[PDB]
RNA sequence: AUGAUGUCAUACUUAUCCUGUCCCUUUUUUUUCCA
């Protein structure tokens, strides 16, 4: 008694106080002594623990695992406490939150396991008749959760007597949310039960309750989504009265009548679907004008199921359904509501689809000119998602154009920064593909228009829609039409603005990327001049891109610019470096790898030595990676005996200069320096016996890159030579250092392999010293967890202790 | 280019893919290298199912890209080692 | 001030029962 | 769901096949007792494994399942086990699908020393020898062809022994192949001394009075 | 609760390995164990050190490099050097002058010779043995200059050719009372160039 | 919640006010925290009834924490600066007067009138200063107030006085001990602190710049209120170190 | 860097070794 | 450290005991014996022994590594 | 003889990153005065 609840608090205050294992302990222990503790005080105690309200996640966690494994060794114990938990865990059991929902169904799931169903059916018996909605839908949706947990029959000869039963309408709206609730949660178990279902929701399928009758349409539109796509012949009891229905019911139950006509479609015969779609496609016309937001959304998810559901045809649905959905549907009201302008454009892309996407760009190219913004906005991409899925194949020249004049008129009043009409713009010329070629002149003639403009933003745009357009126009190669453009844009090259001049850079990459080598005017030499003051811009978004340019440029011509201007380029590119942007960095080591390529490693080497040295500030990581960059693509053994004399300036930043760019390099290259191993060895070893410990710790990068490199190789006995200095080397400080430490252990430990490490491991992880101790045991740790594959042969032999048996005998038992 | 803090999941990899943005795109989901991107990245969770669908499973941008493990990683196999989708703790 | 005496309170209210009014949770149309 | 605990270990167990193949049941193997029972109200049978009559062999070695294989018909199936001296023992199933009853283990036909052993259907049954020759046999009688003694699970017996089933025929089916196998090599000895075309390399190998030392001579 | 030095010299085969602080460890005979085989290595002693490793020199100058005998035989130095001095010569105002209009020439020699000083000019390194530790000094032992054996100065000095002046000496005095291992061959007993005995 | 009030229907002859008769009830665990919470003051015994304190805390229509105000007045004296506090903080509209425009002037004026020791020693020096200024709406004009609201402060500080006999405490002050008035400030605000992190929510805290200290983030800081606009905000906080706060209901408090 | 051989100090900046001239407490200890 | 590799095989601290860290060896080893094909068959072909006699005796000595603990 | 230890500036690391925030309402007890 008192003893006893005593002891609970203690088990409490160790789980909920202690450590883990302690609480998993005092959980085994309270799994051990519930039969002696009784379910009483253990109820008493976590009814409390249930209603605490600031309790902690592991805490309630736990206290789910507490009461699972209490459930589990008392079972029928807690059978008059049965009203205690579920009025504590009704509340789980309608618990919004979906995580304290799933452990309200493990706690319903539990108690059904442990007590019985059958108290909880007498305890829901009255809250069956439940006349109020909130208790009577906390009870649907903990009857839920215990039909869940107990099965379908073992509820479903009681929901039968009591849904059968004309007790009260209450009564049968709860029970037929119970069925609904419950078909909903098992989805494809519903499916052998299907006709039991049926024949339990046919006595209130046509029930005169307007309330009863929408629950049990809800109910069947619930069991057809359920059971998709079975139970056609259980569902087929009330097909004949659904068409009946839709002309009888009003309002709600019309609504309700309608989606339960739809879920039904899909899964019946292809005549009797037709038959049914031909009957409910006038009612579907006249429920096009629903003026409820709610019920036009539940009427267009209706002609979503309907063009999705085969059997229905596509002329009779194009000349029957479409121009009053075109009407009625495709109107400013529905398109101002975003959910609706949504759904609307995933119905029309789905029917169009369905039936031909000609039919909508025809009835859509009127609505791609109509003067509204967000309306036309959503009108052409609708016309550019059904011109993705279907093509332009079915388009006609003459409505191809008027699309192409609508889009253009969308392109004029495009007032916003609307980037997705200009992506649809793209999508559908790139759909026409070659039939643009016609159009080309005039498009082009207006995008100059829209190029004179006052507004930046204007010619902003029209050099974007340059950018997206020069592809489509070099795909009919039209080399004069380019060449003229290019031209023209060479003019356009002194722009002050610089979104104007990043779009128009975009744009001569796209041009330059397009037309061929040998075909542009200007040409390479005609440009890159130009180009070379243009580089000493400030802004970011014009260096990025003329950067790219430049990076498109010596990647391909090497063949018109002199090395002397080359190497002008590499020195703004030097200064250019300091930059904010890491793909602007990488993008100039992508430059400077090209550059080095094309004329030569020997001045840009130079020129890289003296700046690295020079710059010893929040930078010139970037140049050691150019370093590695011009090395590894133009051959290291040329650039290594400069970087190994580079290593012997004394200027406290350059020797970390060519470790880093070192480190890099042997990442970079990988298997290919297995012969510059011999060469990085007194360097390394230098690092590590220098003083400066930066330098060790770009030496361990050095050697962990080396061997992430050339693992595989034979240089284990140079990995061990510097892993002599490594490992000694383990009395580091900073986090930075230590990182380094332990990345070169996990690689020397990868390269050389477990049984070094395993022996540099075991003789000092038994060290008297508690740090030096568990350093060296966090270290065999890490080594164990990586290579506990080999760790069994590579174990030492120990004789049979004291203790327990040690000599394996399993190694001497060989065959 | 690391943090101290910041644990993804720990947690073992499943059928959810990994998706990287635009702002670090090309790195390396561990060691942040960029030689020879072998394996994709899984991210074992919703850390692709729900809210964080089609996101970055780095910093937070919006992710375009499918996440790569580098050949680099791949050679201690560091790519079973669980989900790298940063979760803020 | 002590531990035991601020859970009689609690225990007597789990006794009697908990209201709906007594922390009306709003939600409906939950899946 | 369901946990049986047994006070002995489980070196080896076989499931029996549930819904029209018979019981949801498992049959956990130990010395001389195959403990057949199922998740739910189902009986422990503990079949005796039927012990060789006068067996030379010492009783420490108890018998138990090193190889099984459920051979299944299209209603029933028969499984085919092999004791501590490997004979291969058809056991039928009289559960009678209310629960584990009498699984009549006969031995069916005398077995060599097999690794493993997969009985399929239309005259497959591949065991797999750890020395000597794996054998494919082909079924010629019904697999309850017995020449020796049956212990069912419901057959009685003084909790000392089993049915005394000695070594009998192989009148159940009949090895069609035997495909020698080198392993376990123990000892080589490669050379040029026979007349061949190639050298001729004996490796001596397997286990007992069932090794042997095969020279191989290519060309 | 643990046992002394002599008592570990009695348990265990290798009283030496037997270290002072290494009794008072939990397991000591588990680390003696460990620490009896030929494949085992010391802590490094910056945790017996107030000084940490390699941080204190702290008064010495070092040189920086030396290349090796391949990149010294191509010859990076000498116009690198020159290049840099040059470089040091110049004036800043001249440096951007260069930056706006550069030259030709940086060394451009041919590829042919770096490549073969790479490869085929490549000589491997003595790599020390598995279980080296490194610490502040760990370069400087290397006379292990053998006990009963000369250098190579006391034999070009005293005029000792491959008969040292004091070998009569050192065999009428036997083995020496600083050295009883110590091998003089010659004249001790009856040892190649410098190295005249072990 | 129900924290000026479950005192109120305690001390009017209601013990079970979870039993009482309403439209709809309360929720139970505002109920609960508020019994827990006047277990942590000095209102209710181990049977939860009120004592004489408890009653006497009730005489006066004041929220009980911040009737732990006057019960740490005249613990170590300083009553009169905290009870012009009780009074001014119990203020319906909120204080200074910053409109459309202008902006400058009064945050200079309220720049002024910031002190160290959060933003309850700054309204202390805006009422400190008001008194003996002539009680003008010139005053509150140049400064910056709203000339409706603070006079409602005075008049109750006036109602407070009067109403100080009943609970037998007087109007004793420490005459600049300021770190003491902050001590029995911290000793009435012991559930509500904080260490960036509230120590018993565990929610992140975030500064409100109407503050007086929404710079220099301290290392302990309390706070009166717990308003969601667009952050986790504390609103009306003040310095402290965990020193006195640890002396105010020591159940409560444990691991730091 | 820079070293003060009459203190045994590490100077990263030449600054700080022209600030250090404690240096002559350390000086007369080496003196002696 | 990580709380996955705490929860891994093979986590051991200064703490951790030398006769534990054994007998987490000698079960690393058992499971390792158990695991390999070519290790398993020179342990079950030294003797006349079973595939499934040699099962039953490594998962015997799976226990009887932690069997007599200190 | 090299340790503890102070916010002292300088150095360096991290392909670290280029940076965010001001409340809709609202009520709450009791005592004296001069020709
Ligand atoms: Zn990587
Ligand atoms: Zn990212
Ligand atoms: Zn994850």
């Amino acid at each position: 008694e008192e003893q006893k609840e005593r002891k609970i608090m203690k088990l409490l205050l160790k789980i909920k106080n202690g450590t883990p294992p302690m609480r998993k302990a005092a959980l085994r222990q309270i799994t051990d002594k519930a039969r002696e503790f009784g379910a009483g005080p253990l109820f008493n105690q976590i009814l409390p623990l249930l209603m605490s309200p600031t309790l902690e996640d592991q805490e309630r966690h736990l206290l789910v695992k507490v009461i699972d494994r209490i459930l589990y060794k008392l079972d029928d114990l807690v059978r008059p406490y049965v009203h205690k938990i579920l009025v504590v865990i009704e509340p789980l059991l309608i618990d919004e939150d979906y995580y304290a929902r799933v452990e309200g169904r493990e706690i319903i799931s539990n108690l059904a396991k442990a007590a019985g169903l059958a108290t909880m059916i007498s305890t829901m018996r009255p809250d069956i008749d439940n006349m109020d909605e909130y208790v009577r839908n906390t009870t649907a949706r903990a009857f839920a959760v215990v039909a869940s947990a107990l099965g379908i029959p073992s509820l479903l000869p009681f929901l039968k007597a009591v849904c059968k039963s004309k007790k009260s309408w209450q009564a049968r709206h709860t029970g037929i949310k119970i069925v609904q609730q419950i078909a909903i949660l098992m989805g494809c178990a519903i499916l052998p039960h299907l006709r039991s279902l049926v024949e339990i929701i046919e006595h209130g399928l046509v029930d005169e309750q307007q309330k009863v009758r929408t629950i049990s349409a809800l109910a069947i539109a619930a069991l057809a989504e359920a059971a998709t796509p079975y139970g056609i012949e259980s569902f087929d009891s009330v097909l004949k009265p659904l068409w009946k229905g839709i002309r009888q019911h009003r309002g709600k139950g019309l609504a309700a009548f309608l989606k339960a006509i739809g879920y039904l479609i899909p899964l019946m015969d292809a005549e009797y679907a037709n038959y049914y779609t031909r009957e409910v496609m006038l009612i579907l016309i006249r429920e096009f004008q629903s003026p409820d937001e709610e019920m036009k959304k539940i009427v267009l998810k209706v002609v979503k199921q309907c063009c999705g559901t085969d059997g229905v045809e596509a002329n009779y649905i194009k000349t029957e359904i479409l121009p009053p959905f075109f009407k009625h549907f495709w109107q400013h009201r529905m398109a101002l509501d975003r959910r609706n302008y949504r759904q609307l454009v995933d119905t029309t892309v789905e029917l169009a689809n369905k039936v031909g996407a000609a039919e909508i760009i025809s009835r859509i190219v009127d609505d791609l000119k109509d003067e509204a913004e967000q309306y036309r906005k959503m009108v052409m991409e609708t016309i550019e998602k059904i011109m993705g899925n279907l093509g332009a194949a079915d388009i006609d020249h003459k409505l191809e154009e008027q699309l192409i004049d609508g889009i253009l008129y969308a392109f004029q009043e495009q007032t916003t920064e609307d980037s997705v009409m200009l992506n649809g713009f793209g999508t559908v010329v790139n759909a026409l593909g070659k039939r643009v070629k016609p159009y080309l002149p005039q498009i082009c003639g207006t995008v100059l228009w829209r190029l004179n403009n006052k507004s930046a933003k204007v010619r902003q745009q029209a050099a974007d829609l340059i950018s997206r357009t020069a592809v489509v126009m070099k795909t009919c190669q039209e080399e004069k039409l380019m060449g003229h453009l290019g031209v023209v844009l060479y003019e356009y090259l002194g722009e002050e603005y610089p979104e104007v001049l990043g779009s128009i850079l975009g744009a001569l990459k796209a041009i330059v990327n397009v037309i061929g080598m040998h075909k542009m005017t200007p040409p390479i030499k005609d440009l890159l001049p130009r180009l070379t003051p243009i580089l000493k811009n400030r802004h970011e978004k014009v260096q990025e891109n003329c950067i790219d340019l430049v990076g498109r440029i010596a990647d391909r011509g090497a063949e018109y610019v002199s090395a002397r201007e080359w190497m002008r380029i590499c020195f703004e590119l030097l200064e250019l470096l300091k930059a904010h942007k890491k793909a602007i960095r990488r993008a100039t080591v992508n430059t400077f790898g090209y550059i080095a390529k094309a004329i030569g490693p020997h001045d840009v080497l130079a020129t890289l030595l003296n700046n690295l040295k020079v710059q010893e500030r929040q930078n010139r990581v970037c140049t050691t990676v150019a370093i590695a960059i011009v090395a590894e693509t133009c051959s290291p053994f040329t650039v290594l005996p400069a970087l190994m004399n580079e290593y012997r300036v004394p200027e406290l930043n350059v020797q970390n200069g060519v470790l880093k760019s070192l480190s890099f390099l042997f990442e970079y290259i990988g298997e290919m320096g297995k012969d510059y191993i011999y060469a990085v060895t007194p360097l390394l070893e230098d690092a590590l016996m220098d003083r400066d410990l930066v330098h060790r710790q770009t030496a361990s990068a050095v050697v962990q890159h080396m061997s992430l490199g050339v693992y595989g190789f034979g240089c284990e006995d140079s990995l061990n030579h510097l892993l002599n200095y490594v490992w000694p080397n383990v009395f580091e400080t900073s986090p930075h250092v230590i990182q380094a430490v332990m990345g070169a252990l996990e690689g020397l430990r990868v390269a050389i392999g477990p049984c070094r490490m395993l022996q540099y491991c075991l003789q000092g992880l038994f060290h008297p010293a508690r740090k030096v101790r568990d350093v060296y045991w966090k270290i065999y740790n890490s080594i164990y967890i990586g290579s506990q594959d080999a760790l069994i042969a590579h174990y030492p032999r120990i004789y049979n202790d004291d203790k327990n048996t040690y000599i394996r005998y399993e190694l001497d038992y060989i065959l | 280019k690391h943090h101290p803090d910041l644990i993804f999941c720990r947690k073992q990899a499943g059928v959810a893919i990994g998706r990287l943005c635009e702002k670090c795109d090309g790195k390396c989901v561990i060691c942040d290298s960029y030689v020879r991107p072998c394996t994709l990245v899984r991210i074992c969770d919703e850390c692709n199912y729900g809210s964080y669908q089609g996101r970055c499973v780095i910093c937070g941008g919006p992710g375009v890209s499918d996440a790569y493990y580098c050949k680099e990683c791949t050679i201690q196999e560091k790519d079973r080692d669980g989900c790298p989708k940063i979760v803020n703790l | 001030e002590a531990v035991p005496v601020e859970a009689y309170g609690l225990a007597m209210l789990r006794g009697m029962g908990w209201k709906p009014g007594e922390g009306i949770g709003r939600t409906f149309n939950q899946v | 769901k369901y946990s049986e605990p047994l006070e002995e270990h489980g070196n080896f167990l076989i499931t029996v096949p549930g819904g029209s193949d018979g019981p949801s049941g498992v049959l956990i193997c130990s010395e001389n007792y195959i403990t057949y029972k199922n998740f739910g109200d189902q009986p422990d049978i503990r079949c005796p494994i039927p012990r060789r009559r006068n067996d030379l062999d010492d009783p420490e070695r108890g018998m138990i399942f090193v190889c099984s294989a459920t051979h299944k018909t299209k209603s029933m199936f028969f499984f085919l086990a092999q004791t501590e001296q490997g004979d291969i023992f058809k056991i039928t199933l009289e559960t009678d699908e209310d629960m584990v009853t009498e699984i009549r283990l006969k031995y069916f036909d005398t077995v060599p020393v097999a690794a493993a052993m997969c009985v399929l259907k239309t005259g497959f049954l591949f065991v797999a020898s750890e020395f000597g020759n794996h054998y494919l046999y082909q079924i010629a009688h019904l697999g309850d062809d017995d020449e020796e003694p049956e212990f069912s699970s419901a057959m009685p017996l003084e909790e000392g022994d089993t049915f005394f089933f000695q070594p009998r025929p192989l009148k159940n089916l009949v090895l069609v192949d035997e495909l020698d196998s080198l392993s376990p090599i123990l000892f080589c000895q490669i050379a040029d001394l026979a007349n061949e075309d190639t050298p001729q390399l004996y490796v001596a190998c397997g286990r007992g009075p069932r090794s042997s030392l095969r020279v191989l001579r290519h060309g | 609760n643990r046992f002394t030095v002599a008592e570990l010299k009695q348990l265990v085969a290798r009283p030496d390995v037997v270290e002072m602080h290494d009794v008072t460890a939990q397991d000591p005979k588990l680390l003696v164990h460990l620490k009896a085989t030929r494949n085992s290595v010391p802590v490094p002693r910056h945790w017996c050190f107030k000084r940490k490793y390699l941080q204190g020199k702290r008064g010495i100058e070092k040189p920086p490099f030396e290349l090796p005998d391949f990149i010294k035989r191509t010859g990076i130095q000498e116009m690198r050097e020159a290049l840099q001095e040059k470089e040091e010569q110049k004036t800043m105002k001249s440096k951007m002058r260069e930056k706006v209009r550069p030259k030709m020439g940086k060394i451009d020699i041919d590829y042919q010779k770096l490549h073969d000083a790479f490869f085929k000019w490549q000589t491997k390194p003595k790599l020390t043995i598995h279980g080296d530790l490194y610490y502040e000094g760990k370069e400087f032992e290397t006379r292990l200059k053998k006990p009963g054996d000369l250098s190579d100065e006391l034999r070009i000095s005293l005029g000792m050719p491959v008969p040292p002046p004091w070998l009569i000496a050192m065999q009428r005095y036997g083995p020496p009372p600083s050295y009883p291992n110590l091998k003089i061959p010659g004249l001790n007993s009856p040892l190649y160039g410098d190295v005249f005995g072990t | 919640s129900l924290g000026n009030v479950v005192l109120l229907l305690k001390s009017l002859g209601i013990h079970d006010l979870m039993h009482f008769d309403f439209l709809d009830p309360p929720p139970y665990e505002t109920l609960l925290l508020a019994l827990e919470q006047l277990y942590a003051l000095g209102a209710l015994n181990h049977l939860g009834e009120l004592t004489t304190s408890g009653r006497k805390m009730a005489e006066l229509p004041v929220d009980p924490m911040l009737s732990k105000m006057i019960l740490a007045s005249e613990k170590y004296s300083c009553s009169e600066e905290i009870l012009t506090v009780a009074a001014m903080l119990s203020v319906n509209n909120s204080i200074f007067y910053r409109p459309k425009d202008k902006v400058v002037h009064a945050d200079n004026a309220r720049v002024n009138f910031f002190l160290p020791g959060g933003d309850h020693l700054v309204l202390l020096n805006v009422y400190t200063q008001w008194a003996e200024s002539g009680y003008s709406s010139q005053w509150c004009y140049e400064n910056f107030v709203q000339f409706r609201s603070m006079r409602r402060a005075r008049d109750v500080r006036e109602q407070l006085e009067g109403l100080l006999e009943r609970v037998e405490v007087g109007l004793s002050s420490c005459q600049g001990d300021y770190i003491r008035v902050r001590k029995a400030i911290t000793a009435g605000y012991f559930y509500h602190t904080a260490r960036y992190r509230t120590v018993k929510q565990q929610q992140t805290v975030f500064i409100h710049p109407n503050s007086s200290l929404f710079e220099q983030q301290p290392r302990w800081l309390l706070y009166h209120e717990l308003v969601l606009t667009t952050k986790e905000f504390m609103r009306q906080v003040l310095e402290i170190e965990s020193s006195w706060l640890l002396e105010v209901a020591p159940h409560y408090y444990k691991a730091k | 860097s820079y070293e003060c051989k009459l203190c045994l100090t590490l100077h990263n900046n030449e600054g700080s070794y022209l600030a250090h001239t404690k240096h002559q407490t350390n000086l007369a200890r080496r003196a002696a | 450290l990580e709380h996955l590799q705490s929860k891994y095989i093979g986590t051991g601290h200064a703490d951790t005991t030398k006769w534990e860290w054994l007998v987490n060896q000698h079960r690393d080893s058992y499971c390792s014996y158990m695991g390999h094909f070519d290790l398993l068959n020179y342990f079950a072909i030294a003797e006349n022994e079973s595939k499934a006699r040699v099962r039953f005796n490594l998962m015997e000595k799976m226990l009887q590594p932690c069997g007599p603990p200190a």
